[PDB]
């Protein structure tokens, strides 16, 4: 004469938190972050094309052709540009 | 595991049916579906839940299921439909996991100096050593090849 | 309709691990379990786990229960299979297909093309007789290949 | 991405955000 | 929540019901356990990652946009150009997180009417062949086998049949 | 839908309720019919011309507004005049499209609760004088002539004069 | 409302009940008045306190910007300044106004399921110790003193207790 049945919903250990306008810090049992903070700290090749580092000169040094800048004499084809704040 | 016979042949225009018996563990306890294999190409469903049929599979093909048995079953039968059929189903035996059948065949009516030295014996044209399967060549004679070293 | 896409060939050697993808067009989110199916040549298939949407929860079959791991990046709507201790009988085409809802089970009713991996205690060499990956050819005890 | 606004190639957009995470389950509630 | 059900007449969650979000317990004299409502679970799921697809595809990817430089007599240019700049990160910005905000409150309430709904559907097949106790539970009038709890689980349930069997 | 009635308990829609949102079916031995429910369909039509008057006016025409030419030597500036008017495309087509992605549906989820707002004022007046047959039809214990009908669409039935008159 | 509580089956407000949003009316041989709910007002008043402070942190306040000056010759770039200027404007006043009428909606919705799901409390409380008599009032079977009320209004009544003693 016991026999029942419940209605109910999950739970789980998930300590991953939410906010809405009415709530801040509201567990829930499964989340998505959609925003991405972590890098790798380098200058890499975009797409198997690797940048033009400028190194000790700038762009008005890179073309005119300093002295100090023969190791550009040789860039053809990059897929970005980088100066320094030491690029003089 | 499911047993299936290992092969089944018959004529076009037959009908044939291939059945799967597993236990009370697999088919006796759970739904049963089955999927046709070609050559080269993936496993297709044929049937689901016993006895449904996705879109796109034609009347002919049917299937059903008795206590631990089930059943598949194929009419009007065509030259396209010889091919590998599996059924599978979820076993609750050990972990739970998905399980196929064995599966069901259905056919339808200068060297010798570096110190070696190798034979070559070859054969074709029919209808230590290693040995070649019968291939199957363009001109549908059985060839293969086989060697002694 | 839905198409999946295994990455490529893989030829491995045995102790060694390969982790092969599934990317799934749409989504990238997506409602229903995929799992993956290998099959050895002159065998039936076998399942060997598959994955949950949202819940991230994984079953393994009893036989790669220890040293397989399916993993999903649904933002870029892929799925990844993972073995380890790899045994030359592992050598088989393996695919991912989809089931019809969330839970996986034994209705696969969306397949991939199958990608193969192939395991083997040789390594790459050319022809003098005695190459080993496949460009009919027979392999000796060596698992090189000598073709005529 | 929240890393910085100039960016090169095929890059999420940038927000000064420090947190964006969304809900897909429910409210839980595993001890009462 | 606004359907009163999840942290309401409900008064918590299952960490034992592992298949699904919203599910059964049942009790009987063979045994209990608890089962996932796989129809009800599905159409959350369609709907939820229907949702986070959404928002994926209405925030086109930022191609390459690099800052510009300028002379010390070109300081009103300048400044115009990071106004630009800083003004639309600002409203980005707000739009991503408004988004997330009214989103999340939108998805915890459609799981509390998800629950809802289904507590009263099973309400509706037991009729008065259950009493109901509160917290979400209904406490049989008849012996339930494990049948009898699979046919109400299977929405199913024949209140003729056991409206003459009541203890 | 949220409220558990649209495609809910109440399985499907009426073609053959031609003159309003919500309504009645009725069925009796003079015969049967439909009769859309006037009250409950203005109060929607009112609210849905007033969010469609909200969505225009939120939106106030865009007057004259031409390109600009640069020269060769200009492309810095050039470049910015274009960031501006791109940035601002791609923001009001953010706004445009999520405004009724996010209305559409609230619309849906307010005819949902219509329909069962209405569904349970029709149970709170017939009582325990009709049986819940659920699918949302109530089935009468006392004979319910046209007359009995209407009072019943007009939220004016008797239930003391029927209680004593059950089969 | 969408939840067919207030201006529903609750005709109307009391400006009588000062202590409160939502609460009871209570009518018995020693008397009659009305109680806040405070537990369910707290509910609320931390949730709109809660929201007005959402508003403010998403509108960050607005530093020094002024206009700049342009010559005769430069009046390209003088009205792709003023373009931006007016741009943003536009984009802000949208978003304030926007934001403002959808909270308010969702605000009066919300004020709505709280009050019923405070009915439905009761409601579950009283069980058929009490006839639902609409218009949101329970009429007792029983003789209900003030402790009887008091115990109604914090959540534990005693259902077995009075069941025994109906009139
Ligand atoms: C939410 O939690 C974080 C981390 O525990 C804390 O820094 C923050 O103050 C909390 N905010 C509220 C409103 O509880
Ligand atoms: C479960 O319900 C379906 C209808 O939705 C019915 O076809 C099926 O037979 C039911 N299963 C059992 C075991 O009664
Ligand atoms: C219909 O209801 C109104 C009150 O809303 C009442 O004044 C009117 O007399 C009713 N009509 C009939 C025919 O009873
Ligand atoms: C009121 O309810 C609380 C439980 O919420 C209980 O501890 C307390 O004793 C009750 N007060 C009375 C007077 O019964
Ligand atoms: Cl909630
Ligand atoms: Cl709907
Ligand atoms: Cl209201």
């Amino acid at each position: 004469d016991a026999d029942k049945i419940c209605i109910g919903y999950h739970a789980n250990n998930s300590t991953d938190t939410v906010d809405t306008v009415l709530e801040k810090n509201v567990t829930v049992t499964h989340s998505v972050n959609l925003l991405e903070n972590k890098h790798n700290g380098k200058l890499c090749k975009l797409r198997g094309v690797a940048p033009l580092h400028l190194g000790k000169c700038n762009i008005a040094g890179w073309l005119l052709g300093n002295p100090e800048c023969e190791s550009l004499a040789t860039a053809s084809s990059w897929s970005y540009i980088v100066e320094t704040s030491s690029s003089n | 595991v499911l047993t299936q016979p290992p092969s089944v042949s018959a004529a076009p225009g037959q009908k044939v049916t291939i059945s799967c018996s597993g236990s009370s563990s697999n088919i006796g306890n759970d739904y049963v579906s089955w999927y046709q294999q070609l050559p080269g190409t993936a496993p297709k469903l044929l049937i689901y839940d016993n006895n449904k049929r996705p879109s796109g599979i034609p009347d002919r093909f049917s299937g059903s299921k008795s206590g631990t048995s089930a059943t598949l079953g194929i009419t009007g039968l065509q030259t396209g439909d010889e091919a590998n059929y599996y059924c599978a189903t979820w076993d609750r035996r050990p972990t739970a996991y998905v399980v196929f059948g064995g599966g069901t065949k259905l056919t339808v009516l200068e060297e010798l100096q570096a110190n070696k030295a190798t034979l070559v014996c070859l054969i074709s044209d029919f209808y230590g050593v290693e040995t070649t399967t019968p291939s199957k060549q363009s001109n549908n004679k059985y060839a293969a090849s086989s060697y002694l070293s | 309709e839905v198409q999946l896409v295994e990455s490529g060939a893989e030829v491995k050697k045995p102790g060694s691990s390969v982790k092969v993808s599934c990317k799934a067009s749409g989504g990238p989110f997506r409602s229903y379990a995929i799992s993956w199916v290998r099959q050895a040549p002159g065998q039936g298939p076998e399942w060997m786990g598959g994955i949950i949407p949202i819940f991230g929860t994984t079953k393994y079959a009893p036989k790669f229960q220890g040293r397989v791991t399916i993993t999903a990046d649904d933002f870029a709507g892929t799925v990844y299979m993972e073995l380890s201790s790899l045994r030359s009988e592992d050598t088989a085409m393996y695919y991912c297909a989809k089931h019809m809802g969330y839970q996986v089970r034994e209705t696969m009713d969306v397949w991939g093309k199958g990608t193969t991996v192939t395991v083997s205690s040789a390594s790459t060499k050319g022809p003098s007789k005695d190459y080993f990956p496949e460009p009919p050819a027979v392999l000796q005890s060596s698992g090189l290949y000598s073709l005529s | 991405q929240n890393i910085h606004p100039v960016t090169i190639g095929e890059c999420p957009k940038y927000v000064k955000s420090t947190k964006l995470r969304m809900a897909t389950g429910l409210r839980n509630i595993p001890s009462i | 929540g606004l359907f009163g059900a999840i942290a309401g007449f409900i008064e918590g969650g299952w960490t034992g019901m592992i298949d699904g979000w919203y599910g059964y317990h049942h009790q009987n004299e063979q045994g209990s356990g608890y089962a996932a409502d796989l129809k009800s679970t599905q159409n959350a799921i369609d709907g939820i990652t229907n949702k986070v697809n959404s928002v994926i595809e209405k925030m086109n990817t930022q191609f390459t946009a690099v800052g510009k430089e300028f002379s010390h007599l070109e300081r009103r240019i300048e400044n115009l150009n990071k106004k630009v700049d800083d003004g639309f990160i600002d409203i980005w910005t707000y739009n991503a997180e408004l988004l997330v905000l009214l989103e999340n409150e939108r998805t915890l309430d459609y799981h509390d009417s998800n629950v809802k709904t289904l507590y009263e559907k099973v309400r509706s097949q037991l009729k008065n062949n259950a009493k109901e106790i509160g917290n979400g539970c209904f406490e049989f009038y008849h012996k339930c086998d494990d049948t009898c709890m699979e046919s109400v689980k299977n929405g199913t349930y024949d209140y003729p049949k056991y409206s003459e069997e009541a203890k």
